[PDB]
RNA sequence: UUGACAUUGUGAAGAGACAUAGUUUCUUUACUUAUUCAAUGAAGCGGAGCUGGAAUUAUUUUCCACGUUCUAGCAUUCAAGGUCCCUCGGGGCUGAUCCGGUU
RNA sequence: GAUGGGGAAGCUCCGUUUCAAAGGCCUAGGCCACCAUCGAAAGGGAAUCCGGUUAAGAUUCCGGAACCUGG
């Protein structure tokens, strides 16, 4: 008994894919990871001003890599504390993430503790 | 040449967009078919393109709780809020659409169907109308004269509202001038100016 | 066997059980598609003799072309 | 209860919204539905020449449960039977005597459509059944007219698929039985008379009378009514 | 544009010929399944009685089925009721006549 | 502008709901409706303003004060 005209396809039972082999049988490892997200920190006059008047790091970041992605290893690498992060594509083909530090952190001892200033 | 240009219609096809809609017949149903079914005529708008201005009828759907709108070409003597009957039970009044067979010989006619379900075919214009000059129940079949003046026969079942259709005298003002016609055609297609 | 009866039978097209068949056959392949699979040869005698072996990798499609 | 009154509904023609009802004679049915449903009228619609509709005249329910009860009697060897045979033959032959007789002579149905007809023209077949739903119809138009000529007893038995099961095959389009056991020769005989006055006795006369001249419905009622 | 060939099938009746057995060839008129056109989220198609009536012949002729016309709102929850079963409530009939290629 | 289909020897043409079995919601059981997609930095749109800052950036950066969305 059927109460409408309009006959549609049955919701038949779809069985969940079961490969008998692995599809590429190894796993990619991680393809933009903490030290691929960072590539050289920026040294350029206006960024050192930048350090100790704005507290703010400057870094050279991959392009694939995004503000979140940017966070993560900024914190996890130097386990620091993050306020906002900022990136911009420079005319060259490079991303320039401006990266602030909470109060709890200054930037130029972090600069040191890294190696430059 | 034009003429044989017009075929492939790249730049001669119909303005489209400021048509409010396709103006039909309520379709041909059970409820329609043996019963009748009324209407209220919410508003009536006009049609760019067409000289015949347009009634919005809302009719109530038999099979499911929702309102259906259809756009009926407004016949001269209707008015907003008035009732639309449609069907074969329907009353010969102004605005109601009955079949050819029920309504008697000599009534005039507008949007008189050529067939039954086709949702009105004739006397569309402003100011036309057809004429029912006889009936022939055996074989019912209907006679009616077209606008044209020629006389034609057709199923008794099709359906056709009573009146005239609205926007008559029209084309008795001259339009003085070439800009009326530039604006006029402006919306119905791309066939102005004719060079000769 | 039948291969004989089979295959003269199909030789009398214009015999009134094969002009009747033929229009069975031809009234339904026209509602279905232009090309489509069938699931088994019409004519056994005729894909027997043009090679078909009725095992699993052997498929009859049935197609029309316009005249 | 006085807190229950009834609401009576008025459904009509061109007032409240209808109930839900049964549609299954509108619905849109799939198109392959549709057209082998066409099929099918157009198979009753048309005259079929006289070998067609020499089908469809069926052994009856009795007489056919009959047939069947019988044949049940006389399956093939199947799988796990046939398996048992060869250990006992791997077990007998070689290791005891009477090359390939250690085993009784066998007794089984043949079904094979080509081994069938094969076996029809020497002849040794009894009975023959053929079924009445081969699609290609032209496999088994010859089987009645050559079992007539051939005087082999024949019988069109009702579905290809209970031939089959009664084979151990999903479907076949005859069966037949060349040896049976003094035991049952009675009864292969009272089957051979049935099936020969319903089919063999008939299939001269029922040459003629050419099939398939049945209106539909709504046909049949509009020439009625005219002829009334 | 036009004549022929295949899609072109199936009934009834009228006329020339087979052989005073009975089969064919033409003509006239009919049916559809071939085929074509149009519509529908394929919903009321055909028939029959109708619990009906209006309406008269001799037996049941004919009409519809018999839920809507002073008004710019409303009509939706397996529909309420009755009925019989298993109670907070769930299930069959009716409400909504039966049978049979969407029109 | 594909898909379902219909043409074309063929590169490919027609067509966007059309003669498709065209998919999406409640707790194993029920219920609901016809279509992909692209197409505007001048059309519609969910939200920020003030002061200052560079050799070159801001309604984006800083100091201040709000708003819109999801949980």
């Amino acid at each position: 008994v059927r109460t409408s005209a309009t006959f549609r396809l049955p919701k038949t039972l779809k069985l969940a894919r079961a490969p008998k082999y692995a599809s590429k049988a190894v796993p990619h490892y991680n393809r933009l990871d903490s030290y691929k997200v960072i590539e050289q920190p920026i040294t350029s006059e206006t960024a050192m001003k930048k350090v100790e008047d704005g507290n703010i790091l400057v870094f050279q970041v991959s392009m694939k890599a995004n503000k979140y992605q940017i966070k993560k290893a900024v914190k996890e690498l130097y386990e620091v504390d993050v306020l906002k992060v900022n990136t911009l594509v420079r005319p060259n083909g490079t991303k320039k993430a401006y990266v602030r530090l909470t109060a709890d952190y200054d930037a130029l001892d972090i600069a040191n503790r890294i190696g430059y200033i | 040449i034009r003429n044989q240009r017009k075929g492939a219609g790249s730049i001669f096809t119909s303005h489209t967009r400021l048509r409010q809609g396709a103006a039909k017949l309520r379709t041909l149903d059970y409820a329609e078919r043996h019963g009748y079914i009324r209407g209220i005529v919410k508003q009536i708008v006009h049609d760019s393109g067409r000289g015949a201005p347009l009634a919005k009828v809302v009719f109530r759907d038999p099979y499911k709780y929702r309102l259906r709108e259809e756009i009926f070409i407004a016949n001269e003597g209707v008015h907003t809020g008035q009732f639309i009957y449609a069907g074969k039970k329907a009353s010969l009044n102004v605005g109601n659409v009955l079949p050819l067979g029920s309504v008697p010989e000599g009534t005039i006619v507008s949007n008189v169907e050529e067939k039954p379900g086709d949702r009105g075919a004739l006397a569309r214009a402003s100011g036309n109308y057809v004429i029912i000059i006889g009936h022939n129940p055996d074989e019912n079949k209907t006679r009616v004269r077209l606008p044209s003046g020629a006389k034609k026969v057709i199923s008794s079942d099709a359906r056709g509202v009573i009146g005239v259709i609205a926007g008559g005298g029209r084309v008795d003002k001259p339009l003085l001038k070439a800009g009326r016609a530039f604006h006029k055609y402006r919306l119905k297609r791309n066939s102005w100016p004719k060079t000769r | 066997g039948a291969y004989k009866y089979l295959e003269e039978l199909q030789r009398k097209k214009q015999s009134d059980v094969l002009r009747f068949l033929q229009r069975v056959r031809v009234w339904e392949y026209r509602q279905k598609n232009v090309i489509h699979r069938a699931a088994r040869p019409t004519r056994p005698d005729k894909a027997r003799r043009l090679g078909y072996k009725a095992k699993q990798g052997f498929v009859i499609y049935r197609v029309r072309v316009r005249r | 209860n006085p807190l229950t009154h009834s609401t009576p509904k008025n459904f009509g023609i061109g007032q409240a919204v209808q109930p839900k009802r049964n549609l299954s004679r509108y619905v849109k049915w799939p198109e392959y539905v549709r057209v082998q449903r066409q099929k099918k009228i157009l198979s009753i619609r048309l005259k079929v020449p006289p070998t067609i509709a020499q089908f469809q005249y069926t052994l009856d329910r009795n007489t056919a449960a009959e047939t069947f009860k019988l044949f049940n009697k006389y399956r093939p060897e199947t799988a796990a039977e046939k398996k048992e045979r060869l250990t006992k033959e791997a077990a007998a032959v070689a290791e005891g005597k009477s090359k390939q007789d250690a085993s009784p002579k066998p007794y089984a149905v043949k079904y094979g459509l080509n081994h069938v007809v094969a076996l029809i023209e020497n002849k040794k077949a009894k009975l023959v059944l053929i079924a009445n739903d081969v699609d290609p119809i032209e496999l088994v138009v010859f089987l009645p007219a050559l079992c007539k000529k051939m005087g082999v007893p024949y019988a069109i038995v009702k579905g290809k698929a209970r031939l089959g099961t009664l084979v151990n095959q999903k479907t076949s389009a005859v069966a037949a039985l060349t040896e049976v056991r003094a035991e049952d020769e009675a009864a292969l005989a009272k089957l051979v008379s049935t099936i020969d006055a319903n089919f063999a006795d008939k299939y001269d006369e029922v040459k003629k009378h050419w099939g398939g001249g049945i209106l539909g419905n709504k046909a049949q009622a509009k020439m009625d009514k005219r002829a009334k």
